Protein backbone atom coordinates (compact mmCIF):
# COMPACT_ATOMS: atom_id res chain seq x y z
CA UNK A 1 0.00 0.00 0.00
CA UNK A 2 0.90 3.27 -0.82
CA UNK A 3 0.71 7.24 0.82
CA UNK A 4 -2.62 7.30 -0.53
CA UNK A 5 -3.47 3.68 0.61
CA UNK A 6 -3.23 2.03 -2.71
CA UNK A 7 -1.67 -1.13 -4.33
CA UNK A 8 1.48 -0.11 -6.02
CA UNK A 9 4.45 -2.02 -6.58
CA UNK A 10 8.00 -2.15 -4.93
CA UNK A 11 8.85 0.34 -8.09
CA UNK A 12 5.94 2.88 -8.42
CA UNK A 13 4.09 1.40 -10.71
CA UNK A 14 0.25 1.50 -10.16
CA UNK A 15 -1.90 -1.40 -10.19
CA UNK A 16 -4.97 -1.72 -11.75
CA UNK A 17 -8.22 -3.86 -11.24
CA UNK A 18 -12.13 -4.04 -12.20
CA UNK A 19 -13.64 -1.18 -9.95
CA UNK A 20 -15.96 -2.13 -7.46
CA UNK A 21 -19.39 -0.04 -7.26
CA UNK A 22 -23.17 0.04 -6.34
CA UNK A 23 -24.71 0.15 -2.69
CA UNK A 24 -22.77 -2.42 -1.45
CA UNK A 25 -20.12 -2.75 -3.76
CA UNK A 26 -19.90 -5.42 -6.14
CA UNK A 27 -17.73 -6.64 -8.99
CA UNK A 28 -18.81 -5.60 -12.22
CA UNK A 29 -17.09 -7.58 -15.36
CA UNK A 30 -17.81 -4.89 -17.81
CA UNK A 31 -16.38 -1.65 -16.12
CA UNK A 32 -13.66 0.25 -17.30
CA UNK A 33 -9.98 -1.28 -15.22
CA UNK A 34 -9.18 1.62 -12.59
CA UNK A 35 -6.41 1.33 -9.98
CA UNK A 36 -7.18 -0.39 -6.56
CA UNK A 37 -7.06 1.83 -3.65
CA UNK A 38 -8.11 0.84 0.13
CA UNK A 39 -9.18 3.64 2.26
CA UNK A 40 -9.24 3.48 6.38
CA UNK A 41 -12.86 5.94 6.35
CA UNK A 42 -15.34 5.20 7.48
CA UNK A 43 -18.64 3.26 6.42
CA UNK A 44 -22.01 4.62 7.03
CA UNK A 45 -24.34 2.71 8.27
CA UNK A 46 -27.71 0.70 6.13
CA UNK A 47 -30.87 0.97 7.11
CA UNK A 48 -32.72 -2.52 8.06
CA UNK A 49 -34.53 -3.67 4.54
CA UNK A 50 -35.57 -7.52 5.14
CA UNK A 51 -35.77 -10.00 8.01
CA UNK B 1 3.57 40.04 22.81
CA UNK B 2 2.87 38.14 20.16
CA UNK B 3 -0.92 38.29 18.30
CA UNK B 4 -3.28 35.23 18.86
CA UNK B 5 -3.80 32.36 15.92
CA UNK B 6 -7.06 33.21 14.47
CA UNK B 7 -7.89 30.49 12.40
CA UNK B 8 -11.35 28.22 10.85
CA UNK B 9 -11.68 24.80 12.36
CA UNK B 10 -13.53 22.46 10.11
CA UNK B 11 -15.61 19.56 11.48
CA UNK B 12 -17.07 18.40 8.07
CA UNK B 13 -17.66 14.79 7.34
CA UNK B 14 -18.46 13.75 10.60
CA UNK B 15 -20.25 10.50 11.87
CA UNK B 16 -22.64 10.98 14.52
CA UNK B 17 -23.79 6.85 13.89
CA UNK B 18 -23.38 4.05 16.50
CA UNK B 19 -19.87 3.34 16.68
CA UNK B 20 -20.00 2.47 20.14
CA UNK B 21 -17.17 4.13 21.28
CA UNK B 22 -16.26 8.03 20.66
CA UNK B 23 -12.79 8.74 19.58
CA UNK B 24 -10.70 10.78 17.06
CA UNK B 25 -9.45 10.03 13.40
CA UNK B 26 -7.86 12.77 12.12
CA UNK B 27 -6.44 16.35 12.82
CA UNK B 28 -4.13 18.58 10.80
CA UNK B 29 -3.44 22.24 10.38
CA UNK B 30 -1.23 24.37 8.06
CA UNK B 31 0.94 26.05 11.01
CA UNK B 32 4.97 25.55 11.56
CA UNK B 33 7.36 27.12 13.62
CA UNK B 34 10.48 28.00 11.75
CA UNK B 35 13.31 25.49 11.39
CA UNK B 36 16.42 24.97 9.40
CA UNK B 37 17.88 22.84 7.14
CA UNK B 38 18.88 19.13 7.95
CA UNK B 39 18.38 17.06 5.03
CA UNK B 40 17.87 16.79 1.72
CA UNK B 41 17.69 14.70 -1.93
CA UNK B 42 16.31 14.43 -5.44
CA UNK B 43 13.37 12.56 -6.39
CA UNK B 44 12.07 10.64 -9.56
CA UNK B 45 9.76 13.69 -10.22
CA UNK B 46 12.43 15.93 -11.57
CA UNK B 47 12.19 18.34 -8.34
CA UNK B 48 14.34 19.54 -5.33
CA UNK B 49 13.18 18.85 -2.18
CA UNK B 50 14.99 20.17 1.46
CA UNK B 51 14.27 18.46 4.25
Amino acid sequence: LDENRNLVNMQGMQLTGYPATGTPPTIQQGANPAPITIPNTLMAAKSTTTA
Amino acid sequence: GATAATFSLSFLNSMQQNTGANNIVATNQNGYKPGDLVSYQINNDGTVVGN
